[PDB]
């Protein structure tokens, strides 16, 4: 059966999708993890998105609006208008599966509703493709692969051109920032390659 | 975070074993989550944060696949031109470009309403603007555009039955990540993937441009550029956030350096001396470099020679001679809570001491408080993530180094003082502040351990549970927040290939209306501190012969 999903959890607890297509695979999914986790992944899409603050107040406010300062919603709604069937199946699956069980959880709310709802006062919303790429945007890019501190490198750069004069400010910065150490320890030893470009250290863009 | 990957030729029982700790802290209910997928071309078994749709950790019975953070340089800031008058506007390539806008309304929960507006240009968002030199600062990521095919390359990848068709995928990641696999055949490799800049000609990537036209990138660079290794001559491939390869630049934060004192050294040592190891010694370890000072194997030979003319009664020699008699592996005493010998305090105090008169001291006040930290700091809860070398002892460790590094020293950190005398202040201070507190007597010294915390709130300091869920451990490990380990063509069994994992505290987070807890919800928490672990299952009669439960649903789009 192409409408069939199956759903076996072992010892653990843990979930394995039997499904043949992949709607319904991931479909399946979305379900079980809205089982499991759905207080946590409601915290985590309002943490993302920086709605915190509409349920747990003015402590807030500072963090939801850095939240949305750091990036631009139209543009990852502009990239899941572009995907094909497939790849959009994934995403539609995963919170359709999602909606199956928050729709069951907000009907019988006396013994489905995670305690902590209750405990912070409030109930579960329904989730689209956006929230679920939401998730992914918000903890691997913008957390984990956004670091910069290139303003602040310029105020200590500045701040040893003063101490030291311009020439040897600059050297100071490559002692206590370098741009590359050649004998860091690495994972591609050196005998297999190394990296081909060679940078300006100088600051030269002045 | 860190990865082992042991091949053909190193491993023992076995073709290949990976093992992989990627480090996020620790929270409850957990970071990650257990999940199999089985139809539509997909048959795989692992765990992944926050249940993405694609499993960042885990095998499909052909391959396997792990991950660790990259830490390129693939963000850049773009100083924008503005005008007093012509407000909104910016100058880019000769004329004055209006910028991107929107409106954003954040209600409070018991509070009024607060709108802003979010600024954005050709570069990116707007991070700050100083309206004293009327610049505008944008951040500028090379990822930009590329988030959605990031996930789903995370996604295809686990398909993937072979090197080509897994680099293929790998192409397409375009966060700072390195990215590992293993297979069948005991074959292994290694790619450093995302998208990176094509810069300019002059661009000293650490600090801003100006954004007017002429700083602005190029392009990307090709995939061909991104470090990556097949099948290494070593037979083994192990990372710990330290630098892919030889001459690769890292990420512009002034606290991250790839130098010459880096933690993985503490992995490249363990499998380095055997041979050949089995699983169960790759397994071993997560046991050793969760317990071991890595400050330790850095600063010893200094502390040795500066000590070296001391009489045996002199207090500074002393605290040498017990380090000297330590392989740095902390472990508890009996009563749960300080540490069998006193070298991690040691260390901790004497280095804040020789930061405070050498890299301190050359740095302009404010931002001298960078580089005054020792590495150890943590509160009662313990520390937020691994530990690591502090930025002030890897420059440290670079002009004690001598001519030896290949750092030029602009200026003397010991400023004219012979390093031995400022080693031994430095050691003088140690034994003022320890023996004070604790007495003389240095073989009776308890020091407190660090401990461990499962924290109710995420990683953004969002609660994600009550705080009676916090989750307390005894012992601080240098860890992954899951541990996971492959074993493909074991000798040992009829499959073809063996997986675990520890998933803490559970499986699940649910807790009903009337406070009762779910059944899976804690059962992993003392396998995790005991380094334990639980068979990941794939085949369909292992999951049926390991079967709980069933549910099946009959469902239309
Ligand atoms: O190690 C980190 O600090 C972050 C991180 C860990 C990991 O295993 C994979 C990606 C990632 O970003
Ligand atoms: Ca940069």
């Amino acid at each position: 059966s192409s409408s069939e999903i199956k759903i076996v959890r072992d010892e653990y607890g843990m979930p394995h999708i039997y499904a043949n297509d992949t709607w319904h695979l991931f479909y399946g999914y979305g379900y079980v993890v809205a089982q499991d986790r759905l207080f946590q992944m409601e915290m985590a899409r309002r943490s993302t998105q920086g709605t915190v603050a509409e349920v747990l107040g003015k402590d807030f406010v500072k963090f939801d609006k850095d939240i949305r300062r750091n990036y631009w919603p139209d543009a990852i709604r502009a990239q899941i208008a572009a995907l094909s069937p497939e790849d959009m199946s994934i995403l539609q699956g995963y919170a359709d599966g999602m909606n199956a069980w928050i729709d069951k959880v907000n009907t019988n709310p006396e013994t489905l509703l995670p305690k902590q709802f209750n405990t912070f006062g409030f109930t579960p919303k329904r989730w689209e493709p956006f929230d679920v790429a939401m998730i992914f945007v918000g903890t691997m890019a913008n957390r984990f692969s956004d670091s910069t501190s290139e303003i602040d490198n310029l105020a200590l750069l500045t701040a040893l051109k003063d101490k030291y004069g311009v020439s040897q400010g600059m050297a100071v910065f490559n002692q206590l920032k370098w741009l590359v150490n050649p004998s860091a320890p690495t994972t591609i030893a050196v005998q297999e390659s190394n990296y081909p470009l060679k940078f300006n250290q100088q600051n030269s863009q002045t | 975070s860190n990865m082992w990957v042991i091949g053909k030729s190193k491993a023992q029982d076995a073709k290949a074993i990976m093992v992989n700790g990627p480090q996020f802290g620790w929270y409850a209910p957990a970071y990650t989550y257990g999940i199999g997928l089985h139809g539509a071309g997909y048959d795989v078994t692992g765990n992944t944060p926050f249940a993405y749709p694609g499993l960042v950790f885990g095998h499909n019975g052909v391959i396997s696949w792990g991950s660790t953070a990259g830490f390129g340089d693939d963000v850049d800031i773009f100083a924008e031109r503005l005008s007093a008058e012509k407000p909104g506007y910016y100058l880019h390539n000769g004329k004055w470009v209006k910028m991107l806008s929107r409106e954003e309304t954040i209600t409070v929960k018991n509070g009024q309403a607060e709108t802003f507006t979010v600024w954005r240009t050709v570069h990116g968002n707007i991070l700050q603007t100083d309206q004293t030199t009327q610049t505008a600062y944008a951040k500028s990521r090379a990822w930009d555009g590329k988030e959605v095919a990031s996930l789903l390359a995370w996604t295809h990848q686990m398909k993937a039955k072979n090197w080509q068709q897994w680099t293929q995928q790998a192409a397409k990641q375009a966060l700072t990540i390195n990215w590992y696999y293993a297979d069948v055949n005991g074959n292994i490799g290694y790619v450093h993937t995302g998208a990176y800049p094509d810069r300019q000609s002059g661009h000293d990537p650490r600090l801003p441009v100006p954004g007017t036209g002429k700083w602005d990138w190029k392009g990307l660079l090709p995939f061909e550029m991104n470090p990556k290794v097949y099948n290494p001559q070593s037979g083994y491939i192990a990372n710990w956030n330290n630098s892919p390869q030889k001459d690769y630049p890292a990420s512009d934060l002034f606290a991250f350096l790839w130098g010459g004192a880096d933690r993985v050294t503490e992995i490249d040592r363990l499998l380095e001396q055997k041979p050949r190891l089995t699983a169960d010694q790759a397994w071993d370890v997560i046991r050793q470099t969760s317990r071991q000072d890595l400050n330790l194997r850095l600063f010893l030979p200094t502390l040795q020679a500066a000590t070296s003319g001391l009489t045996q009664s002199d207090p500074r020699r002393q605290l040498v001679e017990t380090l000297t008699r330590w392989d740095g592996i902390n472990l508890l005493n009996d009563d749960g809570k300080t540490w069998q010998q006193p070298g991690s305090a040691i260390l901790n105090v004497w280095l804040t001491s020789m930061l405070k008169r050498t890299v301190v001291a050359a740095v302009p006040m404010p931002f001298d408080k960078w580089y005054s930290a020792s590495g150890y700091e943590t509160t009662q809860d313990g520390p937020t993530g691994s530990l690591n070398i502090s930025v002030g002892a890897k420059i440290l460790y670079e002009a004690v180094q001598g001519d030896k590094s290949p750092i030029p020293q602009a200026v003397d950190l010991f400023a004219g003082k012979p390093q031995q005398e400022v080693v031994l202040a430095a050691l003088e201070d140690t034994w003022e502040t320890l023996s004070k507190r604790y007495g003389n007597n240095v073989s009776n010294w308890k020091t407190p351990a660090m401990a461990l915390t499962f924290r109710a709130n995420n990683f953004f300091g969002v609660p994600q549970a009550a705080a009676e869920e916090t989750r307390h451990q005894a012992e601080y490990q240098n860890r992954g927040t899951e541990n996971d380990m492959i074993v493909f063509s074991p000798t040992t069994s009829d499959r073809p290939v063996l997986a675990w994992d520890v998933v803490a505290p559970g499986q699940s987070g649910f807790i009903a209306p009337d406070g009762t807890v779910d059944k899976h919800y804690e059962d992993q928490l003392k396998m995790y501190e005991n380094f334990g672990r639980k068979s990941l299952w794939l085949t369909k009669q292992d999951v049926e012969a390991h079967k709980e439960s069933q549910e099946v649903l009959h469902v239309q789009r």
